[PDB]
RNA sequence: GAGGGAACCCACU
């Protein structure tokens, strides 16, 4: 029976929870790191080519089958010990999983028979491990398991552990492979170009990128070209077919016109055929594109060799890369062709690169194995120049002692642990900011990190495409969450229902289109291919069929019961360019939707019933997803379907707008990602604010982890008392923020107060802030190692003695146990020795290397940790624990962009009160509304004052007709308090009722990160740069402030030039040098002995003391070093 | 190549040296000029 | 001094370049013992 | 992560009216009227009640280093 | 009574 629309809300969400019952979170993350570790290593292996190496004897080394362990920890002893997360996390280790693989040697002599090694499960090298995948120590165990073994069942896995740092790693957006993509650029010689990145599936290699462009009119007639890789320069389209065995005009242009009715696409072909007629061969065309090749060979043969290569090989590796494979290539060239024609014509419209279905996104698995590609071929060429040394002056080598570990090992090691994504040789020229290191100030922010998708465009770029939000970002992407600054709409994160595919082998939908009466390209004429549909499967042209319609159908009926097409597989029918498009590839990101049959879900009584009860049917989202009810649909099928937004689109009368929509969403509010749906009423605040309240979520503190006592991060924060909202979204239970939340609800009053909130301040009630109201716990980790960095020096953990040690800091160290380190409990200050380290100087037979507190950062040590580090020395980390009070200037944030610091603290007393005694705890400016439009927050406070008295959690999901302003107020009157929230409030000071009545209710406030003791800052004089002898950067090393070059030109134009001498000569860096009144050049005086003395001037006389900066004597005597004579005249 | 001009040398290793230090004198004032590989610390890193 | 192992719970004697191990299970994760002096806290 | 021992606003002892409040809730009382069985009119107080996660609760499954 | 730089990332106004 038909879900009636009264129990609709509550289907929906049931079906939602079962959604995020299976998937989670963070599943496209552990998807692709899965798919990698199974499937792309193993083909990364078998892809690299078997070593054959002569001198001779013949040795041939051939890869076979990869094995990998679980992660094992190996200490200077030996003993493996399976390496747990927090082991990894406390002892600084890299959580890591050896990779073992089986290898082939067999040895060619002359006269001998074939001699076969079988090397088993040979090391190669460590592959780091994404917490909670399968091959984690954590997969598969229950929350107890979890708890026994100090993990937080609350954290999602999806990271990696690199020498003990969590590290994520960020999705990257990239073009989309083998689809033809035509563009119009701009201020170019080209009119219009068609652009393939080809790559070829089933394998980890590089993208080969083909342009089939078209010269502009500004020329007798606008020509076609093809820039193809490996060639300097443009060669026309028509020696490229020739070139692949079609010497006649009418088979090229069977090739590229498919309806030779059609006049002017052969107006437009007209001049390529011109201007390639004196080419007629296929030689003399592989001859001309020999001609323009890296390195033209003096040999034709050889160009010949090369041009081929080049048209096998690397043009269009996706079509086909083997011998005799060029039906289908000058097909899809063809197709290329045909594409720049019809953009030429405007027969169809050019494509977009903001279009977010032309976008895949590399996740941990694709460039994962990019890495490991690379790499193991790097680990292929050690061994073939070790073997190679061996067989070339003796006979033998060993294959144990040929494979470098450290190359693959270190390799993912280095890359995971700086974000560089490419060899350490060569950072400059790699991508960055792919690893970053994982954020756990919040739940909201860890999760948030790690559904992380970014554009890797330059942030310096000052184009507004890119960091638009597309039309195309519907459900996959979240329209708030977004950076400020200079990453602003590159940076973007996921929504809650999206899931980014994982990749799958196009063969059964290949043999399944084979004999569903598809017919190939290689056994049909092209007379046939005018009138019938084209068949691409990822990208590839691979045939036509005569009918589209009930192929689709077949298709969508196969995929919806989970049949020989899996669900993530896209299928799309460009019906008015007769195209059927079948991806099965990674990186498309989809969401899954309803599914409609003649104005009708086809999710039914049944399905909620069983879902139900998920723990007793063991119906599951997968069940229905099975059923027919569901499916994912990504961004280029989205383009083609018919969207209901709910189910009363559906049932709709004689003009419902739409009578055949083909699939409903299943909540709407699902469009917004991890951080936009903490936000209560989103739909009635401005969307900046929605934007800045999803950057300010990851910067709330409340409790980010469940077992924080077994971790020392270094920067750690947790709230006293983090409370639930009494204002909640639905989305939120399964943000796990009911159990990790970030906030308190205040008693917020909007009224203007003493003058001290205004311009964005807050008013708090000290009382209340004396009874634990917003009060939080800093956590600061210091670590700190013995090293062995030469047999001499000795760094040791001691308690040093004053007339023992070389150059100590001042301090007390008595503090410190006789071990070198201080113990848990006992109160630290800025001045304060928690580390005793010595170093032995090769009396003072050793100096001081102690590690010391941060400045001004006083607090109690909380706990010490000693252990081993990798190799083998004592290894501390001290958490210190410092208790934060809310202090004027701490920085509070509602849910919806309303940030603010404390502008002042009023006792209770002081606070205005209702007639009930009630103070606000946080009194807010009511300018801070009106020009924000911040009515989500009135609400939210609104339906926070009826939740806290009727005692219920009230419902603020986005788009939900069941909450209006009318009920609530109606709900609020039923309490006995005023509708609309105001109360008469009397003056604190005086007793006297306020004129105005205050709105006043509960609201879900957030304590930021960023305190007013982290950020206050002086510096009267003190530490100096060296070669500038400037004061140093930043309140951690007692730096001074910049006053940069806008300041300067401010104090020019207030006419103080000795306050700008001040502040640029003798507050900064004052210096004095000794001039030749001659030549202007520095002299050399010695002020001991009053020897003043100019050399290339023999002048001990003519000299004088000049006052300058450090900076420009240092330039000027830079500038000497280029050579340049700066001469300082006196007169 | 004070070496190979006190003792008798080639004048083809002779010019590569004059290269090198031409290079290298170049990279010591102007490391960001296009045409010639930039001049890097052994880490990997371009010199300033 | 005194270092409670990690993993089982056990106080250990540990001198100087004595490499951290628990001499029962072998754990080499273990923490300081909390201080005998005298702190006080205001209960504010 | 602990229930506060006092209202934040006014400053009543909420602290003593945790265990009671969840053997309401057990005892398939609403929780508005297990707020109110327990004395808490102000909604300072009830949101005291109505919005504390117990955290301590899960903290308490770790085995302990002391 | 004060001994590194560089690179990258996140964040703040
Ligand atoms: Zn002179
Ligand atoms: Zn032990
Ligand atoms: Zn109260």
């Amino acid at each position: 029976d038909e879900i009636t629309p009264d129990l609709w809300q509550e289907a929906c969400w049931i079906v939602i929870s079962s959604y995020f019952d299976e998937k989670g979170l963070v599943r496209q993350q552990l998807d692709s790191f899965d798919e990698f570790i199974q499937m792309s290593v193993q083909r990364i292996v078998e892809d690299a080519p078997p070593i054959d190496l002569q001198a001779p004897p013949r040795y041939l080394l051939k890869f076979e089958q990869i094995y990998l362990s679980k992660p094992t920890h190996w200490e200077r002893d030996g003993a493996p010990s399976p390496m747990m997360p927090n082991e990894a996390r406390l002892r600084n280790l890299t959580y890591s999983a050896p990779l073992y693989v089986d290898i082939t040697k067999t040895v060619i002599k002359e006269g001998e028979e074939q001699l076969q090694t079988q090397h088993q499960k040979t090391f190669i090298g460590k592959i780091p491990i994404m917490l909670r995948s399968t091959y984690c120590l954590l997969n598969g165990l229950t929350d107890r398991d979890l708890c026994e073994l100090n993990e937080c069942p609350l954290d999602p896995g999806g990271y990696f552990i690199i020498n003990g740092s969590e590290k994520v790693l960020i999705a990257q957006e990239k073009m989309a492979t083998n689809t033809v993509y035509v563009f119009a650029k701009k201020d170019s010689k080209y009119a219009y170009t068609g652009e393939c990145r080809s790559c070829l599936e089933n394998s980890s290699r590089p993208t080969s990128t083909i342009w089939v462009s078209m010269l502009a009119r500004g020329a007798i007639g606008q020509r076609i070209v093809a820039t193809l890789p490996y060639i300097k320069q443009e060669v026309p389209i028509i020696i490229v077919f020739r070139a692949l065995g079609f010497v006649s005009d009418r088979d090229i242009l069977e090739h590229i016109i498919y309806d030779f009715e059609d006049p002017e696409m052969m107006e437009m072909v007209k001049p390529s055929l011109d201007e390639a007629f004196v080419i007629q061969e296929q030689n003399v065309a592989l001859n001309f594109i020999g001609s323009r090749g890296a390195k033209p060979g003096v040999t034709k043969e050889k160009r010949i060799k090369y041009a081929k290569e080049v048209l096998q090989k690397e043009m269009l590796p996706h079509v086909g890369v083997s011998d005799f494979c060029e039906t289908k290539k000058a097909y899809f060239l063809g197709y290329m062709v045909h594409r720049l024609l019809l953009a030429a014509l405007g027969r169809r419209e050019l494509d977009d690169r903001d279009h977010y279905g032309n976008k895949r996104l590399d996740l941990a698995g694709p460039l994962l194995a990019f890495l490991f590609r690379g790499m193991f071929k790097n680990l292929l060429k050690e061994v073939r120049i070790y073997a190679q040394k061996f067989i070339d002056r003796g006979k033998d080598f060993n294959l144990e002692l040929a494979i470098k570990t450290r190359i693959i090992s270190d390799g993912l090691k280095y890359s995971l642990a700086t974000g560089n994504w490419g060899d350490q040789k060569k950072a400059h020229q790699a991508r960055a900011g792919v690893s970053q290191v994982l954020n756990r100030l919040t739940f909201a922010s860890t999760l948030s990190h790690l559904r992380r998708l970014n554009s890797p465009i330059g942030r310096d770029g000052k184009l507004a495409k890119p960091r638009q939000l597309h039309n195309t970002l519907w459900g996959m992407v979240c329209p708030a969450e977004t950076p400020e600054g200079h990453a602003v709409g590159l940076v973007k994160n996921l929504a809650l229902m999206a899931y980014i595919s994982v990749g799958s082998q196009p063969s059964p939908i290949l043999e399944f289109l084979e004999e569903w009466s598809m017919e190939n390209l290689e056994e049909i004429s092209p007379a046939a291919i005018a009138d019938a549909t084209k068949i691409f499967v990822n990208g590839c042209w691979v045939g036509i069929h005569k009918d589209p319609e009930q192929l689709m159908n077949t298709l969508r009926k196969l995929r919806r019961q989970m049949d020989i097409i899996v669900s993530e597989v896209s299928m799309i029918r460009d019906i008015r360019e007769r195209e059927i498009r079948i991806y099965t590839d990674a990186g498309r990101i989809c969401r899954p939707l309803l599914i409609v049959e003649k104005q009708k879900l086809l999710l039914k009584k049944r399905h909620i019933d069983q879902l139900k009860e998920r723990e007793y049917n063991n119906y599951s989202w997968q069940d229905l997803v099975a059923s027919g009810v569901v499916e994912y649909i990504d961004t280029l099928e989205e383009e083609t379907v018919m969207l209901a937004m709910t189910p009363d689109d559906l049932q709709e009368k004689e003009v419902a707008y739409c009578s055949t929509y083909t699939h409903c969403e299943i909540h709407p509010s699902m469009i917004l990602g991890v951080c936009a749906s903490i936000i209560p009423f989103p739909d009635h605040n401005q969307s900046p604010r929605n934007t800045y309240q999803s950057a300010m979520g990851k910067q709330a503190m409340g409790v980010y982890i469940t077992n924080f006592h077994v971790r020392m991060d270094t920067l750690a924060h947790v709230l006293y008392y983090p409370q639930k909202p009494l204002v909640t979204t639905r989305s939120m239970e399964y943000l796990r923020f009911r159990e990790l939340p970030a906030g308190i609800n205040s008693i917020v009053a909007i009224a203007s107060y003493t003058g001290y909130n205004q311009e964005d301040s807050v008013i708090m009630n000290r009382s209340a802030v004396d009874r634990g109201f917003f009060r939080s716990v800093f956590y600061r980790s210091y670590k700190e190692q013995e090293s062995k960095k030469g047999f001499d020096q000795e760094e040791v953990f001691e308690k040093p003695t004053r007339e023992t040690c070389q150059g100590m800091r001042h301090a007390i160290y008595d503090k410190l146990d006789d071990d070198g380190l201080i113990a848990p409990g006992v109160r630290v200050s800025g001045d304060d020795v928690i580390i005793g380290k010595t170093v032995t100087l090769p009396r003072y037979t050793k100096r001081d290397c102690s590690t010391f507190l941060r400045t001004s950062e006083t607090g109690i040590v909380d706990q010490v940790m000693v252990t081993l580090n990798q190799e083998g020395y004592k290894f501390c980390k001290i958490r210190v624990r410092s208790v934060r009070i809310p202090q004027i200037g701490d920085k509070f944030a509602s849910r919806h962009g309303q940030k603010g610091t404390c502008g002042i603290q009023y006792r209770q007393e002081d606070m205005p009160f209702t007639c009930e005694g009630i103070t606000p705890d946080i009194i807010i400016n009511p300018h801070a509304i009106p020009s924000r439009m911040t009515i989500g927050h009135l609400i939210e406070c609104l339906q926070g004052k009826v939740s806290a008295n009727k005692g219920e959690i009230g419902d603020a999901t986005p788009f939900n007709d069941a909450v209006n302003v009318q009920k609530i107020s109606n709900l609020l009157s039923d309490y006995g308090y005023h509708l609309r929230g105001n109360e008469v409030l009397y003056n604190g000071f005086t007793g006297r009722k306020i004129t105005s009545q205050i709105f006043i209710g509960p609201t879900y406030y957030q304590r930021l990160k960023h305190m007013v003791d982290d950020k206050i800052h002086s510096r009267a004089r003190g530490p100096i740069q060296i070669l500038n002898r400037q004061p140093m950067e930043g309140r951690s090393r007692d730096g001074g402030l910049r006053f940069g070059e806008m300041e300067r030109d401010c104090q020019i134009a207030h006419g103080a030039a000795q306050f700008l001498r001040e502040r640029l000569f003798e507050a900064s860096d004052p210096y004095q040098v000794h001039v030749c009144n001659l030549c202007g050049i520095m002299a050399i005086a010695n002020t001991r002995t009053h020897t003043y003395e100019c050399r290339g001037c023999r002048n001990k006389t003519q000299i004088s003391l000049v006052r300058m900066p450090y900076a420009c004597k240092l330039l000027f005597q830079e500038l000497m070093s280029m050579s340049i004579a700066p001469r300082m005249m006196s007169v | 190549l004070r070496r190979n001009e006190q003792n008798g040398a080639a004048a083809h290793v002779i010019a590569e040296d004059v290269k090198l230090l031409q290079f290298h004198v170049a990279t010591m004032v102007d490391n960001e000029l296009p045409g010639l590989p930039r001049a890097m610390q052994k880490s990997g890193r371009p010199l300033k | 001094m005194i270092y409670i192992c990690g993993e089982c719970h056990t106080e250990n004697e540990i001198k100087s370049r004595d490499p951290i191990r628990c001499r029962e299970c072998g754990y080499r994760i273990m923490y300081k013992k909390r201080t005998k002096r005298l702190v006080v806290f205001d209960a504010r | 992560m602990i229930i506060p021992v006092r209202c934040f606003t006014c400053g009543k002892i909420v602290g003593n009216k945790w265990e009671a409040y969840l053997g309401l809730l057990q005892a398939e009382y609403t929780e508005g009227d297990a707020l109110d069985a327990l004395g808490l009119k102000r909604y300072c107080c009830r949101r005291m009640l109505l919005a504390h996660v117990d955290l301590i609760e899960k903290l308490l499954n770790y085995a302990p280093l002391e």
